[PDB]
């Protein structure tokens, strides 16, 4: 399969349209999912 | 010059540039693309020469990135890596929006 099929390419050109503009972040950090905030207001015991 | 590779922050594999398979490497101060197994980057743009970027959105048969320079120039990068196409795209995308303004400071 795959190589036994007519799978060949020499004209798969890159789309030059339909690109969604990607803005800048500057002040951003990927970080990590934090849901361990000890500032809920119930941390009294 | 020519064969030069600074601190690579992002390494993306299988990236097609106008019917040419290669790899895209995000560097500390610039972005460069070179065909697979090549020491010389045929595409080299500093973040200071880029105005903004774009990405071929979901729905297209191929997920890609587009670098729009200051004069309206554009460099298209197709993530032909089926394994992490969308994933590497967003990685380059988010890191670009991160590193682009680091050098981009102009009114165009």
């Amino acid at each position: 399969r795959r190589r036994t099929e007519a799978l060949g390419d020499a004209e798969e050109d890159e789309d030059d349209e339909d690109f969604v503009e990607v803005p800048e972040k500057e002040g951003y950090e990927p970080h990590i999912p934090d849901h361990l905030r000890p500032e809920y207001g119930l941390e009294a015991a | 010059m020519a064969t030069s590779s600074e601190e690579v922050l992002l390494i993306v594999k299988k990236v097609r540039q106008k019917k040419q398979d290669g790899a895209l490497y995000l560097m500390a101060e610039r972005i460069a693309w070179a065909p697979e197994g090549k020491d010389r980057f045929t595409i080299s743009h500093m973040y200071a020469d880029i105005k903004c970027q774009k990405i071929s959105p979901e729905g297209k048969a191929k997920i890609q990135l587009q670098l729009v320079l200051h004069a309206g120039d554009t460099t298209n990068f197709h993530f032909s890596n089926e394994s992490t196409a969308v994933k590497e795209r967003d990685a380059v995308k988010d890191l670009l929006q991160q590193l682009l303004p680091k050098f981009k400071r102009k009114a165009n």
